[PDB]
RNA sequence: UGGAGGUAAAGCUACUGAAUGUAUGAUGGCGCCACCUAGGCGUACUGAAUACAAUUAAACUCUGAAUGCCAUUUAUUUUA
RNA sequence: CGGUCGCCUCCUAAAAGGUAACGGAGGCGUACAAAGGUACCUUCAGUACGGUUGGAAAUCGUAUGUAGAGUGUAAUGGUGUAAGGGUGCUUGACUGUGAGACAUACAGGUCGAACAGGUGAGAAAUCAGGUCAUAGUGAUCCGGUGGUCCAGUAUGGAAUGG
RNA sequence: UUUGGUGCCCAUGUCGCUGUGGAAACACCUGGUUCCAUUUCGAACCCAGCAGUUAAGCACAGUGGAGCCGAAUGUAGCUGCAGUGAGAAUAGGAAAGCACCAAGC
């Protein structure tokens, strides 16, 4: 198999909440999305935790 | 947005006439030798 | 030898000649035809027979026109072998003439020549061979 | 400007040398485009640039450059790599920088005789190719390493070839 | 090549289309046409395929600045109390005079 | 009674492969002269493309059933 | 001895669905922060005439053509104003769920209206719980890592567990 | 009833050829200074104006050219030798049809 997933949390409480997928071979860049955040109840910036 | 166009003249050489449509305009009223009427195959 | 230069897929579905010849009912080009009454495969090496038995009889004047081709080929398991682990390689090809198919048909000599011709075919053929005329 | 002359005399002109008692079914001189393909770039001669800013220079469109539709491999252009460049000018442009041709370049030619013989579509369309952009007025000496040429284009508004004559006639083209 | 009128009525065909296959609710399309001299508006009930009420410049008025075409179309509307349509720009852009049209008809009691 | 479907059969200038003939003949090959390159001559032949006639197919389809199937109606029967 | 051992598509498979063989052909053990989502605009490839570098074939405008183009990839199915190409804005490549069905021995797989929270695109309706669809993956045990409105062998903690 | 708009229909609706008409309307057209826009451009989108136009689009009459549709008989397959019935081929049709709305009628 290939490992290419990655894990994105949420930086005011730091949780691990979110999966995706990205291949680190063409964009080294470290993702910065901003979604749902069970614990703060709304739309913050997740960024990749290894 | 774009270069500089304007309405700039010209000068004949041997027709003794002159054209001004648009150019760049950083020589307005050029003159230049075989002129409007001056190529053989234009008259003759 | 009667053969197509090359095919898709080398290994097909046997076609069974049960039937009342689709196509080729009729004579189309010539006076006489040829014409089965019991529908087999003859393969390319006894397309070639008739062919150059009509040739050889028909002498320099005339025409023959062959109507069937054998399309399909056809396999033969080597000799001294089990059965199963695998289908066997293709062999001979063969053109599947159903009963009833106009298959060679000759013109332009005269009349008992052509049918001497016909009948000096059909017995290399294995089909039980007759005789037709164009219509009119 | 050109179109003066046109708008002055040329829909009369033509309305009366055919029997058309409609004043536009007269031809209309409707598009100019200008390409160079510029092919040369391989990968990276100068990427475009010197082509671009000439084009820029003789014509107040700005230009545009065109990606590869296709793939090929007998050079380094396949699926991309934009070559060539593309102006499609109009308006007031259009009038003037068709004159600003026949009236300036066309006598700075290497030898201007004739054309226009054969070299209609047979649709309402006509080309003009150059083999140097330097003639032009609207350039300097300097330039890209290698001097490129034009493809211009005269489409108008009728189908039927002689019309095109008509219309070129009209307007005093070297034929 | 085109037309500018084929193609317009082909943009209209790709927005009904879209209306006509999301409209879950009997939403009545309130379809405007734009024409170079001036503008008219129908509402077509869909799911009966028949038009419930109109307006045009031809309501005695003069060329199309002319929202007037909203307010009457309002009235009408809400005189079926319906209330509660889906905008069609026919094949235009909400821009100009249909957007001067569309806001006319919103502040007189639309939802849509 | 309504409906999905792409079989049997049929068909192939209705596509994909295979493929027969006659007419037009390109691509070429045999020669061939000029000319050292741009090329011409008739081609016993291979046959681009098209027309006309005629063909084949499990993995070909412009077309295409019957039986079978699904659900429903009506009559009768069975409490599985 | 050799070959194969799971998953995906066609044919065989007999016009519902299913249907075996050491039967016939072929693929996967993914790829993309855009090839996702949304608004807007736009719609073939090819051939013929016409044109400097430039050639069979680059590009340019013109017509012609009804898909032979494209669709990330195997085959099939579907799709020419689309599910294809370009652009602006974003990240719904959400959280918590789930009526009702499909196909199924079990395990599992698949589809999904509708509801609450808080968002994106958009004038709005609407759309969005990954891509046109079908593969792209592997139980349990054991142990580790992050969070915790759980317990803590008398009590308070901790270790160790959940 | 005719013109314009538009939904439903998907070619007996097309593709084309010859003519006729444009008051009201539909486009052309005239300009781009405004809102807005082009991979670049008032081409297109979008404004605001109708001097000229029946040329082109649009409509109407005629056109049996291609394309399309296609009866009956007979046949092939079927399902217990009768009913079932195609395909291809043919005569031949065919210059669309169904509605709602605004105008002058
Ligand atoms: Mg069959
Ligand atoms: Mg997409
Ligand atoms: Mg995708
Ligand atoms: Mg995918
Ligand atoms: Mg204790
Ligand atoms: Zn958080």
């Amino acid at each position: 198999a290939v490992k290419r997933s990655t894990r994105l949390g949420c930086n005011d409480c730091r949780e691990i909440n979110y999966l995706t997928f990205k291949n680190v071979k063409k964009n080294p860049e470290k993702l910065a999305l901003n979604k749902f955040c069970s614990r703060c109840r709304k739309v913050v910036v997740h960024k990749e935790v290894k | 947005f774009h270069f500089p166009s304007q309405s700039v003249s010209f000068k004949c050489a041997s027709c003794s006439n002159s054209f001004t449509i648009e150019s760049t305009l950083k020589q307005k009223e050029i003159t230049i030798d075989i002129c409007g009427k001056c190529h053989p195959f234009y008259i003759g | 030898m009667l053969q197509p230069k090359r095919t898709k897929y080398r290994k097909p579905h046997n076609v069974s000649y049960e039937g009342k010849a689709k196509g080729n009912s009729y004579v189309a080009f010539g006076e006489y035809g040829l014409v089965a009454t019991k529908g087999n495969w003859i393969d390319a090496r006894a397309i070639e027979s008739a062919r150059i038995a009509i040739s050889k009889c028909l002498g320099k004047t005339g025409k023959m026109w062959i109507r069937i081709f054998p399309h399909m080929s056809k396999t033969k398991k080597p000799l001294e072998v089990r059965m199963g682990s695998g289908k066997g390689n293709p062999e001979f090809w063969v053109a599947v003439v159903k009963q009833g198919t106009v298959m060679f048909e000759v013109a332009n000599i005269p009349e008992s020549q052509m049918i001497k011709a016909l009948t000096r075919a059909g017995h290399k053929l294995p089909v039980t061979w007759k005789i037709l005329k164009r219509e009119e | 400007n050109l179109k003066a002359h046109y708008q002055k005399t040329i829909a009369k002109e033509l309305q009366k040398s055919f029997a058309f008692s409609s004043i536009m079914q007269v031809p209309r001189l409707e598009k100019i485009v200008i390409n160079m393909g510029v092919g040369d770039a391989i990968r990276d001669s100068k990427f475009l640039e010197s082509a671009l800013n000439e084009l820029h220079l003789i014509s107040g469109q700005k230009p545009v450059a065109t990606k590869a539709k296709n793939a090929i491999s007998t050079y380094k252009l396949r699926a991309g790599q934009l070559i060539g460049c593309k102006v499609t000018l109009r308006g007031e442009r259009m009038w003037a920088f068709l004159e600003k041709l026949i009236y300036v370049a066309l006598p700075r030619v290497r030898d201007f005789r004739g054309l226009s013989l054969k070299s209609f579509d047979g649709r309402g369309n006509y080309t003009i190719g150059i083999k140097e952009q330097i003639i032009f007025p609207e350039i300097v000496y300097d330039d890209i390493k290698r001097i490129r040429g034009f493809d211009v284009t005269l489409v108008t508004s009728t189908n039927k070839d002689s019309e095109a004559l008509a219309l070129l006639r009209a307007l005093n083209l070297p034929l | 090549m085109k037309t500018r009128t084929e193609q317009r009525r082909l943009r209209h065909k790709r927005i009904v289309k879209k209306i006509r296959a999301t409209n879950h609710d009997n939403r009545v399309v309130l379809m405007v046409i734009k024409s170079l001299n001036h503008i008219s508006v129908q509402a077509w009930d869909f799911s009966q395929n028949i038009v419930l009420a109109s307006s045009s410049s031809l309501a005695l008025k003069l060329k199309n600045n002319a929202k007037l075409v909203g307010q009457d179309i309002a009235d009408k509307l809400v005189k079926l109390k319906l209330t509660n349509v889906v905008f069609d720009t026919g094949g235009s852009k909400y821009h100009g005079r249909i957007a001067a049209l569309a806001e006319a008809a919103r502040e007189r009691g639309l939802n849509f």
